[PDB]
């Protein structure tokens, strides 16, 4: 069978869980005792000082920063869960994409998956024509051409779609990583910009994902199902069925490459 | 054997030659086959004039 | 005969129509407001021939059609001759390349001004609540820019897309292969008239933009 | 003859007159006609001979782009000729064809198109011009004309820098593939790299014109 | 065997050692001794006129002020040491390629054994189109196919790879005339717009050797495991090979634009 | 050979002395004695005039005016030697494109003909092909794409760089030819920016020629050893040569691409 996307799904799950999630992880896991000892232990040092010659108010301005630093701080290193969040983006895309728009339903199954059947149908057709190509010695290399165009419409849709999922989904793990030291951020007025900054990436990157699990898979269906119509019978004219190949995929190209601007332009709108 | 240049000089060397080869045998053996002719109207010219059975057998 | 771009709208048509609008309304006037702005505006707006009724979609047809049959005779002729008839089949990927790529922009470009401007007006009520409050004025602000936007878009290659692909379907129409038209010239024409249209509406987005930005808003 | 920027040159002439002049004209009286005209007119006289510096009889834009156009594509038809002459072992001939098919269509069409949009742009902002006139007449609305003589400016200026350049580069195109010859004396493979580098090398200038154009227009003030 | 890489960036290496580096290293050996006299007997020069004429202020103003000028120039000068930041520079690049995030353990490599294994494909399919004298442009196309692909992925990574470290040992080059710059408050703006440029590139040098070193030894794996038998689909494998080429493409399209803009992001 | 960068770079050169430079040269001449006289008067005339009547400075500022008028003329009007600075530019070119980087000796070449020389390798080996395809009449059409490929490459490469080194040159003659009207801009304030712009722009341009013809020199020379090594003999493997062609191409046209913008951004950065 035709199995590309999982593979390289999981390939790239697994190097990202090794390199961004499980060092993120690690970091946390060997920071969270001593800094939480070295937190209370000068909470509890301020607290005499401030009652025993620094300037203070007592009741309202110390219980109130306190707390702050330490809601804040519980976030942050609360973050050190990432396994669970990683899990959640990797289960979050074929949830989605399974049954959300579909409409007919699908027992249990994946995302990518989805992009690898409307591939493997466009490059059925390919090889079809690639096999008419071999039945003509000469006079087929046309066929040939033909495979070629197919091949590259379907491959070109297919990459292009897929690899700013993957950039979404990159982008997402490595965020998610970094997320508590600009939790962190939001403790100290001057490092306020970074917490917002990251915020804004995150916005950024969420949406983009989401314009492009939905659009995507709805012109990959439709391109897939048009690809698992055309045949090289006598019925069919080759000149319109590979003219609508090329016409669906460089409209689905195009429209995919417009999402981004709206992605980054939607988070820029967002104050943040 | 040798450089590809000296693999497609006798290539095309032996494609040329092959043709003319071809040519000039075709030639040489219908000026022989014209001579043949002649030398069966020949036999016929004798055949008018053979007189005993001896002869003709 | 050639049916992708009225199936591909109605299939986008309809896909909004059950997500957006109808989650919204549970809008139609303005969704056929838009779905039927498109082609009043292609139809008759800048052709000058008074086309008796269709659509957008139904035009970008009957053009590509037109490109698609020059492809299929090409591939014909390719097929007439055995060897030394890849050069017609040559022919035939030009003709197809250039009418695949001029068709797939300018429909692209309306698919997208009728997705965004659906969206739009599903999302409207929200943005025109924005107005209650003083601080949630730049919401209805920057909603009315991407509209003014949109909007913009949709007019523009409705007009222009229907005029140039108008004139790349007749010129595509009097192609031959007999012997009294140079082929050269031909299928020269077809890519110059065919580039010369992409990049004239790889103009028109920025534009767009442009005078969306320029009004105030 | 190849003439194919002609045609439709007058298409869009006719056109945007009908539907923006003639509007235009029609609602007022109810003299754009002249400055539409003028518009046209500016094209061909740049073209001819401002930087063509060969002092050309008279001519329009089209025409120049379209004899050009019609040398390399006349050298593509004998590419053709030639692969149909050797029925196997000719598609190279094609191949050889279709390159400069291409690069003829592709510096012909960039040029042409900027030029259309020049002209389309001109003709649209000449009939809007009324409006943003009297756009002088109060304050606020100031700026509205200030932003349409920017885009005047611009328009402007593309369609002289397209005009200039672009007739410079295609007629240097075009002498270049009129010399081109398939005989026995002239490397195939230079000639068609001659004409690859030329195609592309005019077409790189002319994507760099549209941004210096406003640039300009916007480093004047206005 | 394949050798182009480590040919072309050892020549690179040489140009802008002899043309960059050793300039440098020559301007600021041959100003050293003079510089440095230069300044100490205007320091005492100095010293001596303000205690003996305009007013200023001995214990803090001077002797901070010369500290100021001394640290600035002693690192200013300090770039002398050229060669050490240059082979500091040859040294990063294969360090991190070799195993940061490949798990295995010079950069002019990987892509070169990834881009052999592609083709050697092309190569494979063209020795098919030999054998096949007629009905054989088809295996013809399909090795063009896998050249141009193989060729534009491993084309890009190393040419911004290449970008990365020249602009790298420019900056390098011409750092010290900016650490100079810290000394006067008006040129502050100088040492600020290089500080950024450096963190630009040496952000786009960590992204493109690690994630390009990734991806390019994943298409190298995908084109070593591609075959011309019975047993496997040609049109499966020469998509797969166009899909992974064009997304690993457009990945890496998308990193120069991010380095910018952490740099940007980073105050500086 | 392979001569095209030559013919064209001074077909430009031509052209954009004929009109910029000469038409700059003629006008600064024909007024320079009618502007050396008319000031000379001028300033006996206001001498006169401020010493009987008119309101004066008489030795510090009308004598410092003066001089500043006088050697901004004088300034300007060293203008009128504009062939030295064409033929300065037309030399700048060759002179550091020749052995600056490259570290070779030079008989003394120049741009348009190092790029017409590696132009002329690239299109020689393309030839070759094409002849190798002559050779096999059927199953030689492979040659054929071999090629086609080559010389795209080859050209595309050769294409980019004199295009951008045509543009540098076009944009310099336009901007000498234009800068007395810039450099007049001088004497009132509000016009003070007009000179700013354009000594911006002419800083940009400069940097995009030096830049251009550095790098370019030193990449299509590469490019020209490696295609002038390249052979369809039976010991090198084809498709590593042509896969090492496009590399080397794609690896130049990227790197060159990034160029312009390097130029641009260095030219707005320093503050003019």
């Amino acid at each position: 069978a035709f199995e590309l996307f999982t593979p390289l799904f999981n390939k790239i799950d697994q190097t990202t869980a090794t390199y961004v999630t499980d060092i993120s992880s690690r970091a946390i896991a060997a920071i969270t005792p001593v800094v939480s000892v070295g937190l209370t232990l000068g909470f509890i040092t301020y607290g005499w000082l401030i009652i025993r010659g620094a300037v203070e108010m007592p009741v309202a301005e110390f219980l109130n920063r306190c707390l702050r630093i330490g809601i804040i701080v519980s976030i942050a290193l609360a973050g050190g869960l990432y396994q669970g969040e990683i899990a959640n983006a990797i289960t979050t895309v074929p949830d989605e994409l399974a049954s959300a728009l579909l409409g007919n339903p699908t027992q249990g199954a994946s995302a990518a998956a989805l992009v690898d059947q409307s591939a493997q149908q466009g490059f059925d057709r390919a090889s079809e024509a690639f096999e008419e190509a071999g039945f003509f010695s000469s006079d087929g290399l046309l066929y040939g051409l033909f495979g070629i165009i197919i091949l590259l419409a379907t491959g070109l849709l297919a990459a292009i779609g897929g690899a700013f999922l993957l950039l979404a989904k990159i982008a997402l793990a490595l965020l998610a990583g970094l997320g508590p030291l600009f939790i962190l951020a939001l403790i100290w007025q001057p490092t306020h910009r970074f917490f917002d900054q990251w915020a804004q990436q995150v916005l950024n990157y969420g949406l983009l994902i989401v314009l492009f699990a939905a659009v995507f898979g709805l012109l990959m269906q439709i391109f897939g199902s048009y690809m698992a119509d055309l045949r090289f019978d006598g019925a069919q004219n080759v000149a319109y069925a590979i003219g609508g190949s090329v016409i669906l995929s460089i409209v689905s190209i195009v429209l995919l490459m417009q999402l981004p601007s709206i992605a980054s332009g939607l988070a820029g709108g967002i104050g943040l | 054997n040798g450089s590809v240049a000296d693999m497609r000089r006798s290539i095309e060397e032996r494609s040329r030659t092959a043709a003319a080869t071809d040519k000039a045998v075709g030639l040489r053996a219908y000026e022989g086959a014209q001579q043949r002719l002649a030398q069966i109207e020949g036999l016929m010219d004798e055949i008018s004039r053979t007189q005993d059975q001896k002869a003709i057998e």
